[PDB]
RNA sequence: UAAUUGCGAUAACGAACGAGACCUUAACCUACUAAAUAGUGGUGCUAGCAUUUGCUGGUUAUCCACUUCUUAGAGGGACUAUCGGUUUCAAGCCGAUGGAAGUUUGAGGCAAUAACAGGUCUGUGAUGCCCUUAGACGUUCUGGGCCGCACGCGCGCUACACUGACGGAGCCAGCGAGUCUAACCUUGGCCGAGAGGUCUUGGUAAUCUUGUGAAACUCCGUCGUGCUGGGGAUAGAGCAUUGUAAUUAUUGCUCUUCAACGAGGAAUUCCUAGUAAGCGCAAGUCAUCAGCUUGCGUUGAUUACGUCCCUGCCCUUUGUACACACC
RNA sequence: AAUAUGAAAA
């Protein structure tokens, strides 16, 4: 019934142990990457710290301070920003 | 047993209570134990009046065979209440109306 | 459910039955009527008993 | 001198312990239950019995 | 891709074996009067809009 | 001589009534008081399983000491201040008065 | 109108005050402000690794004025914050009491807060005059 | 002494007294001005009466609110419906019903807990789960 | 409209774009409409809601939730999973984000871009799991609006969260993104190609 | 915080006390890849050489790394306090040490057979590879053999 | 109908326990009674800015006034109230209106007849019978053990990360507990990175701990899509506390070590709104120790509003070769 | 739709 043999307990000691690409963003900038965005980012209708990484392979620290010297040049336009995101358009005066 | 507690409870209702109700469990015949009600009267066990009126007590009593004990509980009559309700919750006693013959003549009395 | 049970039945037609001249239409006159006339032992009942006595008057009115 | 929680609790267990030892006592007295008085500089224990006179 | 409105009219209970569908009467709004039984997935009222992915199929029961 | 008197009770209706008549005869002995000021109820409990042997469902149960105090403030000169303590004394309603 | 710490928000009140201590430079920060974390419960030294004593210096300058008074142990339960106790869940652990204690003293050097009755600390009256002041230049600098 | 009135705002246990008086339109929370409150989100839903009503009828009121109890979120909500029934028991008070009925609909076609606590409390814990309702884990073998 | 200044003094913008029109922070409620008839009762939209928290009680009843706006029930689906329990204020800011980039991408109103993705995730067709002798069958039915509004509105948030979900990508911009698909009827929509897949497995089950 | 190309001096990876280090991370967590240095010690050396603490470790130059590491070998010469060190005493000297990669594991073997050597339960228990900290075995680490 | 709840039918009439009625707690009270052990306003005295007329504070022997908030005692209130539909046209139900609240208003307490060969003689000075009773199975002392680890199973606590981690700010609760002739809850000051140490302080407690200034939360910064600053298991070295005594590390802290863990197979638990869940706090045991439970509060969803399909329940009819009863 | 069996006495 219910209470095995000892052999048969001894598979418990016979159980033994078995069981049940990156990407390569910048994180530096160079002078071809600073040409770059200084002539990219007139496009990209919507520009934030995602998107920067995304499609400039910018290793998001550097997008985050790319993003404020952008702003201190002007060529961003803010709608909000916040210790975690922020939006920000091409300063475009068409909107 | 059994004409000790009847005993019990003719006392108890002469005495005057409601309702009572003794139960001895045990031994009692044989080696298996049983439980024996000698209610009489009625006994209410649930809403709140059970605190209000119920009194309740259980004692051992130890002889040869081993232990019984007698739960013993009196529903008193909530009418002799010297305290707390005089009756039970769904007690609704209405005043009979003192009967009035109509008066067809309008009459004023003077001071 | 809102069915009021026996107990509210019977007190609320008894009131009835010895004393509808006196009764009103109003929950609240037949509330506070009740009160003294009927020995009702809390005001929880007392509104029940009350609220049916006014829905039976209410019968009455209809036939 | 103690706090209100423990005096009063205190008085629940010196109660109870009162109560059983007449329940254990005065049975054979038709004992019946305990009031304790607590007065100021006085405090005395009445007992309710049947047999008032063999507690006496 | 077509399509067709309709309104429900009556609401018969509910139907599947969990009780999961509703049965809806529906009334379209295009060819007012051609009246129609279905079922239905999710809670509906009376006089609400349904938009049918196809018109003429029915259903007296389900599962 | 003011004095301060408090009740302590766990049963309401005793120290209500002890309140009451403290307060209405100080009054009528015309004394000052600063009414039956009522503390916040002082409700003991006790959580514990219901079965002793701990077999069994999981089960729980509260026991409840409702714990009453009241206060009254007087001042009052001390010959009177003699009835005063001692005009009434009930079951269960622990008082005392404090001088100050 | 007239200008009290309650008008301007805290954020910009706090930093504002915090560089005024670094600027100033009349607050004796101690030694080991490189070496600590500012409680037993956080996990890293601060990031403002020089500024961070003049934000606490600020913040609690902030709060003593808020307050009637206070002292090291409401400022240790006031900056501490959820420990990981590892594995075993996170317990609310106050903060170190010898970095909130050398922030009064500083601050009772620089002479803005005072040893009150009721123990602690209480906004002294120059100190809530220059407490006020820089408040009024927060909400100048606004606009 | 001048006219005053003084209305009470709570959800869950968060309480807020608002003292209303006749005065220059100053508005404040717990000694604080009210456009500094926090959380930043929720600084427009504090707005929400006086901005439905239009600040003139502020102009001559003078609003102090303390707050205590509760958390971040019920105080909000506490200040907004205090404020709300303080300026409701001014205009009742001190100006006229026309006012008051008028003040009143507005206020409850846009968001009936300006006036009436909200009635949900904390249900109890029982015996046997973690809250109100839940239980433990049965397990059957 | 006039400047009204109180002692306490409160900005230009909150008298403007606030008081005299009762907006969203920054959006109106005007000329926006669903293009459905059938859920033009059921979107709440064209009704003065201001900010998209609110503590009214919208579960007493079966159908008082069809009077909530429709943005508040999408800050409820948000905050819905797991961990993010609670926190309205996180949920709240993140459709404020959301609402901030959807008409950074756009001149429509965010809150008619939503109303569109709602109207166009909302399945008009779903399969039920009715049983059957040996083996269940399927049996596509009819779906109440109700369902379409709950279901339209699921769809939408979990496409933005599990592409949010263990990425560089935010979650209130893969919200807007996917609103905008959505909207526009785009497939790499996760809303979209779930809601046609179920109508296509419905298509074949009648 | 600004905008600015790193020249040709840049270096993708460095190497520090035979580990390598990868370069653009921050320093601090470069030199936290060693073993011996966690996170909170790397933070101080770095604080202490008072290198740029912003600046990723890709882009830093030799003199500031050079001194890194002296601070590494004599922290107690550059006024580290004494609790702070991860040997802050030793079984053999009253001196107060601390060790780095290849010491700090001849160290810990060394330490394990001390103790096994003595026949301590605890060096007993590591040589028989046990819980050793008093740890419920009857459910617990079963897999780790 | 939630209800053997009623309306009715009626060889039954009249009743009793149960449900209900009840009791407690949670929602409304500009009402009564009030309150240096809760407050508020005004006036004094005082501080700052305004310089000011206004604003925010400190100060009970500054006093005065008041009970809105807070504690309460007694009471009111809700009774599906009113309206419109719907049914022997009854009980009732549905919608709308008002209302603090219209699911028995919410949650509990109590909770019947009968029974199990359910759990306990390791709670009991409650005990029957048997054993033992002095090299005792009594009592007590020293040291282990209850934790021992090849494995299986059950409650859970952590996470597998950008809805975050980290740092620096904002920073708001409630239930509750606490010493005196014995030593508790501890404020303030000082010392130490820290735990903690030190000198005093209030509190037998709405008076002091304590606004328990909790956490999650929000705001600003480091980050970066990477087994990475996620996780901190695992081990070493060291520093204190409780305790006669920690060692088979009580527990806390410092530094270092940094493994599994990529959303989890068949399966399965709980849950209909302040409910799930996240987030901690108090009490319990306690000399120290919580990942445990009993409560409490913060934030606060989705989907239901139905069904008898799975597991079951109650009633009626039915069949039975079952009655220790479909095992 | 598939759903077999559950020792001896008491």
């Amino acid at each position: 019934l219910s209470k095995a043999a000892k052999a048969a307990a001894a598979l418990a000691g016979g159980k033994k142990s078995k069981k049940k690409d990156r990407a390569q963003h910048a994180v530096i900038l160079d002078q071809e990457k600073y040409d770059r965005i200084l002539k990219e980012v007139p496009t990209y209708r919507y520009v934030s710290v995602s998107v920067l990484v995304d499609r400039l392979k910018i290793g998001g620290s550097l997008a985050r301070i790319a993003l404020r010297h952008l702003e201190k040049e002007g060529i961003i336009k803010p709608i909000s920003k916040h210790s975690k995101q922020a939006i920000y358009t091409r300063a475009t005066a068409s909107e | 047993i059994r004409r000790a507690a009847y005993g019990v409870v003719r006392y108890v209702m002469e005495s005057g209570a409601k309702g009572c109700e003794v139960v001895v469990s045990g031994k009692l015949r044989a080696a298996r134990a049983k439980a024996m009600k000698f209610a009489d009267g009625f006994l209410i066990h649930s809403g709140q009046p059970v605190n209000d009126f119920i009194d309740t007590a259980t004692r051992h009593v130890l002889m040869r065979q081993g232990v019984l004990g007698i739960k013993v509980k009196i529903m008193r009559d909530p009418a002799k209440s010297r305290t707390g309700p005089k009756a039970l919750p769904d007690a609704v006693t209405i005043i009979e109306p003192k009967e009035e013959e109509p008066i067809l003549a309008p009459s004023v009395k003077d001071y | 459910g809102r069915v009021r049970t026996k107990t509210v039945k019977r007190a609320s037609k008894a009131l009835i039955e010895r004393y509808y001249p006196k009764l009103t239409l109003d929950f609240q006159t037949n509330k506070r009527l009740c009160d003294e006339i009927a020995t009702i032992q809390s005001k929880r009942l007392r509104n029940k008993i009350a609220g049916y006595t006014t829905h039976l008057m209410k019968r009455i009115q209809k036939g | 001198l103690i706090s209100k929680k423990r005096k009063l609790v205190a008085d629940g267990v010196f109660y109870a312990e009162l109560n059983e030892f007449f329940t254990r006592e005065l049975a054979e007295e038709g004992y019946s239950g305990v009031e304790v008085r607590v007065t100021p500089t006085k405090t005395e224990v009445i007992i309710r019995a049947t047999r008032t006179q063999d507690v006496l | 891709t077509p399509v067709t409105l309709a309104k429900v009219i009556k609401v018969l209970g509910r139907t599947g074996s969990r009780g999961g569908v509703t049965q809806v009467r529906v009334e379209f709004l295009e060819d007012t009067s051609r009246t129609i039984v279905r079922n239905v997935k999710g809670p509906v009222r009376e006089n609400d809009i349904l938009v049918l992915m196809e018109s003429e199929r029915e259903a007296r029961r389900l599962r | 001589i003011k004095i301060r008197i408090t009740l302590t009770s766990t049963k309401v209706k005793q120290l209500e009534n002890v309140s009451s008549n403290i307060v209405k005869n100080a009054e009528q002995h015309n004394l000052v008081k600063k009414g039956p000021v009522r503390l916040p109820t002082k409700v003991l409990k006790i959580s514990t399983r219901k079965t002793p042997n701990g077999e069994g469902s999981k089960t729980w149960e509260t026991y409840e000491m409702r714990i009453h105090k009241r206060y009254i403030d007087l001042e009052a000169p001390v010959q009177i201040v003699k009835r005063i303590t001692q005009i009434t004394i009930e079951p269960g309603v622990d008082v005392e008065v404090v001088v100050a | 109108p007239g200008v009290s710490v309650r008008d301007v928000a805290a954020q910009d009140f706090i930093n504002a005050y915090a560089s005024f201590l670094q600027r100033q430079g009349k607050l004796e920060v101690p030694g080991y402000v490189d070496i600590v974390k500012t409680s037993s419960g956080n996990e890293m030294p601060p990031q403002d690794a020089e500024g961070w004593f003049y934000k606490r210096a600020a913040s609690v300058a902030r709060h003593i004025y808020m307050r009637k008074q206070v002292g090291v142990g409401k400022l240790n339960k006031l900056y501490g914050g959820a420990k990981s106790r590892g594995v075993r869940p996170y317990k609310h652990i106050d903060a170190s009491g010898s970095i909130n204690r050398k922030v009064l003293q500083a601050l009772e050097k620089i002479g803005i807060v005072e040893i009150s009755p009721k123990g602690g600390r209480r906004i002294s009256e120059n100190g809530q005059r220059d407490l006020d002041r820089i408040a009024a230049q927060t909400l100048e600098e606004d606009e | 002494a001048v006219p005053s009135v003084q209305t009470f705002g709570k959800k869950k246990s968060a309480t807020a007294v608002a003292h209303v008086k006749a005065g220059k339109g100053l508005i404040k929370v717990n000694g604080s001005p009210i456009t500094l409150v926090e959380p930043e989100i929720l600084r427009f839903k504090v707005y929400e009466p006086l901005l439905l009503v239009g600040l003139d009828k502020f102009s001559n009121i003078d609003i102090r609110v303390r707050v205590t109890g509760g958390g971040h979120v019920s105080q909000v909500y506490a200040i907004r419906q205090a404020i709300a029934k303080g300026l409701v028991a001014y205009h009742q008070k001190y100006v006229d019903e026309q006012s008051k009925n008028e003040l009143k609909k507005a206020f409850t076609s846009y968001d009936r807990t300006l006036l009436i606590a909200d009635s949900r409390r904390p249900e109890p814990k029982k015996f046997g789960g973690k809250g109100a309702r839940s239980r433990f884990q049965k397990s059957y073998r | 409209f006039t400047p009204v200044v109180l002692a306490t003094p409160i900005p230009e913008e909150v008298q403007q774009a606030q008081t005299e029109i009762k907006l969203f922070n920054k959006w109106s409620f005007e000329e926006v409409e669903v293009k459905d008839a059938s859920l033009v009762d059921y979107v709440q939209v064209r009704q003065p809601i201001f900010v998209a928290h609110t503590a009214g009680r919208y579960a007493n009843k079966r159908f008082r939730k069809a009077q909530c706006p429709i943005i508040e029930r999408l800050t409820n689906s948000l905050m819905m999973n797991g961990r993010n329990n609670g926190k309205k204020l996180k949920a709240v800011r993140i459709i404020k984000h959301t609402l901030d980039i959807i008409n950074v991408l756009t001149d429509q109103n965010p809150i008619q871009v939503v109303v569109d993705a709602i109207t166009n995730t909302g399945p008009r067709e779903d399969t039920t799991r009715v049983g059957g002798g040996g083996a269940a069958r399927r049996q596509a039915v009819d779906v109440s609006p109700l369902r379409r509004v709950n279901q339209a509105i699921a769809l939408l948030t979990i496409g933005a969260r599990e592409a949010a979900f263990r990425n560089i990508k935010t979650i209130a911009e893969t919200l807007a993104e996917e609103l905008i698909n959505a909207a526009k009827g785009s497939s790499t929509s996760y809303a979209i190609k779930k809601k046609d897949e179920l109508e296509r497995v419905a298509k074949s089950n009648r | 915080s600004l905008v600015v190309q790193e020249q040709g001096s840049f270096q993708h990876i460095l190497r520090l006390l035979n580990t390598n280090v990868d370069g653009n991370i921050k320093i601090v967590y470069a030199l936290t890849t060693i073993k011996g240095v966690g996170r909170r010690y790397s933070n101080l050396v770095c604080k202490k050489a008072d290198v740029d603490l912003h600046k990723r470790a890709g882009e830093l130059t030799q003199e500031e790394l050079e001194r890194i590491v002296q601070i590494m070998q004599n922290p107690t010469h550059y006024k580290i306090p004494a609790w702070f060190l991860n040997r802050q005493n030793d079984i053999t000297d009253g001196k107060d040490y601390h060790t780095l990669a290849n010491n700090v594991e001849s160290k810990l073997r060394d330490d394990l057979e001390r103790l096994k050597k003595i026949r301590a339960h605890r060096g007993i228990r590591h040589f028989w590879g046990l819980r050793v900290r008093g740890q419920h075995t009857k459910t617990t680490g079963r897999r780790r053999a």
